């Protein structure tokens, strides 16, 4: 089977060199053309460039002619894109593809590299526990995760014991750090009887905090 | 650079039911001398790489289900399914593979439908260790709706604000085909101390009006 | 080989 093993994410400084790697594997490197494939969140793929690894000749889009260099290491036989002047425009997905053979569409990918652009410190997050102020037959509680660098966090409720009635949403960017939160629904009747508590795993900072909810005073 | 066209960028189906998905070019990708058009079909999921489903608009890559099935001429192609089952359930985007540089479209999501579900809303004062600290974000949880489409305002005593608002988005639920959406409200302490109505207002085709959660700091 | 199966031969080094 044709293999093309990517990074799954780098960080990149601004104005720092961007370079990422394709390991390419059960096939002969220098015959097909390798291409970069850009996709920014949720925004649609967007084609880089290729280059031939036989001699290293790159043909690449207009639109990436001083932002991207390509090169390759016959020897390792592994593909390189070098992004110039990155900024957090360029944070994105980036694939490595192969050719199928000598037609112009993709039969092989990698699984892509999660490129990070920022200048942003690992920082741990804050959590929030987020109470109700009400009476139904369900109660919804919360955790509101702020400040943390880089992705990801981890969120389960009790442990990974509470799943059903959880919605823990993606992060976004607030003041160049990430933010996020996760509700729990539960019976009215059952909290704070029996006790809700969120975890979130931050690797990065190497720190987990919980947060048990208790009812607001 | 030839463009490439993808509407609409969703559909809501049920399992069983054949679904035509369009995809227009700039530029025709007919070549005359052979009578074959250079566009390309990919399924994507979530978390994951691209995978090949047509070439030459209607040859299927092998391995590939013949439910699946490409279609079309000159600047207009149809990707069809026969019968989409629940693995079908991801993106698909056309490439013309005509001429340099390589173009793709932005993509047809299928999602599948179900009955429509009003959001359950839940807003969320600051706590108080967040406040010691300067900061006030308000949370408003919009849980378990449908269809996808909704729009949330905040008020502050009586005024819609904008600024420090931040949203987030699921993708369906895999249990009951919901969507569910966070919106918080930051605030410095300093502003948040010096009002005391805030509201979380849902516009949703469920209803004719607001969906309102509001809190009073007193 | 460096020849890419594009629709013309413009930039596809046939």
């Amino acid at each position: 089977q044709v293999q093309l093993q990517q990074p799954g994410a780098e960080l990149v400084r601004p104005g720092s060199s961007v370079k990422l790697s394709c390991r390419a594997s059960g096939y002969t490197f220098t015959s097909y053309w390798v291409s970069w494939v850009q996709q920014r969140p949720g925004q649609g793929l967007e084609w880089i460039g290729m280059i031939h690894p036989s001699d290293g000749e790159a043909r690449l889009n207009q639109k990436f002619k001083d932002k991207a260099t390509l090169t390759v290491d016959k020897s390792s036989t592994t593909v390189y894109m070098q992004l110039s002047s990155p900024t957090s425009e360029d944070s994105a997905v980036y694939y490595c593809a192969l050719f199928d053979g000598y037609y112009p569409w993709f039969a092989s990918w990698g699984q892509g590299t999660l490129v990070t652009v920022s200048a942003a410190k690992t920082t741990p997050p804050s959590v929030y526990p987020l109470a109700p102020g009400q009476t139904n037959s369900m109660v919804t509680l919360g955790c509101l995760v702020k400040g943390y660098f880089p992705e990801p966090v981890t969120v389960t409720w009790n442990s990974g014991s509470l799943s059903s009635g959880v919605h823990t949403f993606p992060a976004v960017l607030q003041s160049d750090l990430y933010t996020l939160s996760s509700s729990v629904t539960v019976p009215s009747s059952t909290w704070p009887s029996e006790t809700v508590t969120c975890n979130v795993a931050h690797p990065a900072s190497s720190t987990k905090v919980d947060k048990k909810i208790v009812p607001r005073d | 650079d030839i463009v490439m066209t993808q509407s609409p960028s969703s559909l809501a189906l049920s399992v069983g039911q054949k679904v035509t998905m369009n995809c227009k070019s700039s530029q025709s990708l007919l070549n005359s001398d052979n009578q074959k058009n250079y566009l390309a079909w990919y399924q994507q999921k979530p978390g994951q790489s691209p995978k090949l489903l047509i070439y030459f608009a209607s040859t299927r890559e092998s391995g590939v289900p013949d439910r699946f099935m490409g279609s079309g001429s000159g600047t207009d192609f149809n990707l069809s399914i026969s019968s989409v089952q629940p693995e079908d359930l991801a993106d698909y985007f056309c490439q013309q593979h005509y001429s340099p540089p390589l173009s793709f479209g932005a993509g047809t999501r299928l999602e599948l439908k179900r009955a429509d579900a009003a959001p359950t809303v839940s807003i969320f004062p600051p706590s108080s260790e967040q406040l010691t600290s300067g900061g006030a974000s308000v949370v408003c949880f919009l849980n378990n709706f449908y269809p996808k489409d909704i729009n949330v305002k905040w008020k502050i005593d009586g005024s819609e604000r904008q600024n420090g608002v931040l949203n987030s988005w699921t993708d369906q639920d895999s249990k009951d085909s919901t969507y569910s959406m966070s919106s918080t409200l930051t605030l410095t302490k300093d502003e948040y101390e010096r009002h005391n109505s805030y509201t979380c207002e849902a516009t949703h085709k469920t209803s004719t009006s607001p969906i309102v959660k509001s809190f009073n700091r007193n | 080989q460096k020849c890419v199966f594009f629709a013309e031969d413009v930039g596809s080094n046939c």
